[PDB]
Formats: structure tokens, sequence, C-alpha cells
């Protein structure tokens, strides 16, 4: 009990109104919860943007807006931003504690696609005497961050030996990711052509080796 | 300037004990609190407690048992212990300002730390086997040469990777590390103008904090 919900995703476009909800399982939000709304980017970046409601922090941008809706705490964005994409958390306060919500996914449309950089790395001589063989495959500067990343080995399509990260962020707000294929030294000797393919949002890009 | 800085034990095992330190700068805290909350992998955040300026704390009540917060007025630090680790306390765990005087009362976190992430496992420290990628298909490109490093099967994270001794800043990817069996393996690349290698060495260097291991691996064609 003095469980926050928040709506777990939702979407919008550049120049729109996206409203935000939270929710107290104990009743209605008051102002003495003082709903602060907090903002999470890309690699644990906390920033804090409404405090007590409804009052704005001094950096944040005038299209941050928080008030009460009925029962419930709102975080309203007038005119919604590509760079409003984030995490926001919901918390409340209950007397002698604090209690954070679930948190919102916000998806902004209308960001500007990047298509991935492929490369495919051979086993290395030294780590074939250990009888292992990895192929790694690094995929750079795609934006959005999910791809698919298929292997074949001299033509047929690999099912099992392969795993792939997370994508990541890069600096320049591009995501990144690495896709490994281990074989035994004996698999790597028995076969010639292996393929790294990555598709990203509808295209393929795949690199070979023999 | 406002800053919060934590520091903690990076590997714990399960049934024992975490202490993580806040650092503050930029504020005393005889004038503020500070509030320690945590973020399990995959999951939102959760309130652990606050330190008043006074002194007096809170808990969050589910915790209540297991969990303690003390400060240092004249050393600027804040700790948090945890006992009774299950594998479910890894987690990143963050301290944030405690702050009120406002024109209407409230109170807000205002200033968040940059987080430390802690792993509870009862899993071996593993130092990293290092590996040279190198283009095999040695066929110009372009006018520039990708290489890289395979860091692969140690435990726990990080392990820092530095190309000639952080000379070659020069595009340098760092990957995530993928993680089988206890074993992360992570790479890292190096991209360099073709005319200059392998004419000119290019050397990947790599530490493994909790092994104290130190690993230079020379990319040859």
């Amino acid at each position: 009990q003095a469980v926050v919900t928040q709506e777990s995703a939702l979407t919008t476009s550049p120049g729109e109104t996206v409203t935000l909800t939270c929710r107290s399982s104990t009743g209605a939000v008051t102002t003495s919860n003082y709903a602060n709304w907090v903002q999470e980017k890309p690699d644990h970046l906390f920033t804090g943007l409404i405090g007590g409601t409804n009052n704005r922090a001094p950096g944040v941008p005038a299209r941050f807006s928080g008030s009460l809706i009925g029962d419930k705490a709102a975080l309203t964005i007038t005119g919604a931003q590509t760079e409003d994409e984030a995490i926001y958390f919901c918390a409340l306060w209950y007397s002698n504690h604090w209690v954070f919500g679930g948190g919102t996914k916000l998806t902004v449309l209308g960001q500007p696609k990047s298509s991935p950089s492929v490369t495919l790395f051979p086993p290395s001589s030294e780590e074939l005497e250990t009888n292992k063989a990895t192929l790694v495959c690094t995929i750079t500067d795609f934006y959005p961050g999910v791809v698919t990343v298929d292997w074949k080995v001299d033509g047929t399509p690999v099912t099992q030996g392969m795993e792939t990260t997370q994508p990541s962020k890069q600096s320049n707000n591009k995501y990144m990711a690495s896709s490994y294929l281990t074989l035994t030294a004996r698999a790597w000797e028995r076969h010639s052509s292996y393929s790294c393919q990555v598709t990203h949002e509808g295209h393929t890009v795949e690199k070979s080796l023999s | 300037q406002v800053q919060l800085k934590e520091s903690g034990p990076g590997l714990v095992a399960p049934s024992q004990s975490l202490s993580i330190t806040c650092t503050v700068s930029g504020f005393l805290l005889i004038s503020n609190g500070v509030h320690w909350v945590r973020q399990p992998p995959g999951k939102g955040l959760e309130w652990l407690g606050v330190i008043w300026a006074g002194g007096n704390t809170n808990y969050n009540s589910a915790l209540m048992s297991r969990v303690s917060i003390s400060k240092d007025n004249s050393k600027s630090q804040v700790f948090l212990k945890m006992k009774s680790l299950q594998t479910d306390d890894t987690a990143m765990y963050y301290c944030a300002r405690d702050f009120y005087d406002y024109d209407v009362f409230y109170y807000a976190m205002d200033y968040w730390g940059q987080g430390t992430s802690v792993t509870v496992s009862s899993a071996k420290t593993t130092p990293p086997s290092v590996y040279p990628l190198a283009p095999g298909s040695a066929a110009q490109t372009n006018s520039m040469v990708t290489l890289g490093c395979l860091v692969k099967g140690y435990f726990p994270e990080p392990v820092t990777v530095t190309w000639n001794s952080g000379s070659l800043s020069s595009g340098v990817h760092t990957f995530p590390a993928v993680l089988q069996s206890d074993l992360y393996t992570l790479s890292s690349s190096v991209t360099v103008p073709s005319s200059t290698w392998p004419s000119e060495t290019v050397t990947c260097n790599v530490a493994h904090p909790a092994s104290s291991t130190k690993v230079d691996k020379k990319i040859v064609p």
C-alpha cells in the first residue's frame, strides 16, 4: 500500500501536447503529497523537473507544467520536442516517506533515422589455441536503437551460438551494439563463409568473411 | 557547485553487508538532507531513506530493518549500510539532495548523484583473456582501417580499455558487455588511417580493477 502508478508507455510527435498521470493507491493525490517529477535520460541521468505538484525547477523548459487533474497528479508537455523522449518518474510524499511510481516511457516520433555501420571480425589465432572461435560483429551509429542481427555459416542461417548486446547510446545520441558468434576451433575450420546480417528499420546490412 | 558522488564496493556476496558512501560538495550537510534511491536492473526507482540536516532519518518501511543511514558533517559524507543481501539487491544506488526552502513549502529531491552499481552475487572474480581483432579482409576499404580487442571471460564488471595508453582517442568504441554463465565479454574498436598500420603499432590496454590486472595486446595483421 501507497503504490503509485503511472501509464507505462506513451507516444507523441513534435508540437503535440501529452499528459502523464500519477495515481496513489491510497486515495486522491493532494497538495500534501508534493508530487515530484523526475526525468531519466540515457545512462542514468536524473533531472528534477517539477516539485510540489506544479513548480517547474529553474533550468527546465517552460513547456513542462504540473497539476492536479481530479484525483491524480499530472505532468503536461505543451508542444513536445524530440529531446523530451525519456522515462518520467512520479514520487509522492506520505508524511514520513517517498514512494516512486513505475515511470512512463515517452516516445516522440519524427526523430532523425540513421543506418548502422557494421564491422565483422574473424576469430584470432591466439583464441583458436584455446579451442574456441568468436566472430565479432560491431554495429554503430544507428537510430532508433533497435536492430536485428542474423548470422549465417556457409549460407545456412545459424540458430544457436550467438549473443547480441542491448543497444547503448553513444555520446552523439546514436546507438551501438555488438553480436558474437562463438564456435569451437573445429567448426571454424570446417566452414568457409561467415556473414553478419543486421536489420534496421526494414533495411539489411550484411558483412561477410572467409 | 552542488555535486553528489557515490562510491561502493562493486561486488558483494548474498547474505553479507553493503556499505556505500555519498560524498557531497557545494552544500553543507548541516543544512541539507540527503536521500538514497536505488534502481534494480530493468526496474523503476525505489526510495530507501533520507537523513535530514538535524540527523533524523526515515526509512522505506519495506527495508526499515536491513537499512541504516548516517553521516559525517565535517567530512561531507553520507553512508548507507544494507544487510542480509539477496541477489535482488543488485542495483544502481543513488544519493540525491533534499530541498524545501521554496516560496511555498514543499519537499523536492533537487540534485541527483550519478550512481554506483552494486552487483550482489556469489560468483568469483575472474581476470579477462584479451584477443586482438584484426581485419582478416586486408583489402583497402578506404583510408581507414578498424581494429579491436576482444575482452573475454571476466567477472565482475567493469573493465577499462585504452588504446596506446590513451593516445588514440580517435573514434574509439567500447561496446556494452554480454554476460554468459557469469562471465562478461566485451569488445573495443579503434579506427586508424590505413597508411599507418601495420607500420605504426596499435596496442590495446585492458585493466580489470577487481583482479588488479593489466594486460596489453599489440594488434598485428
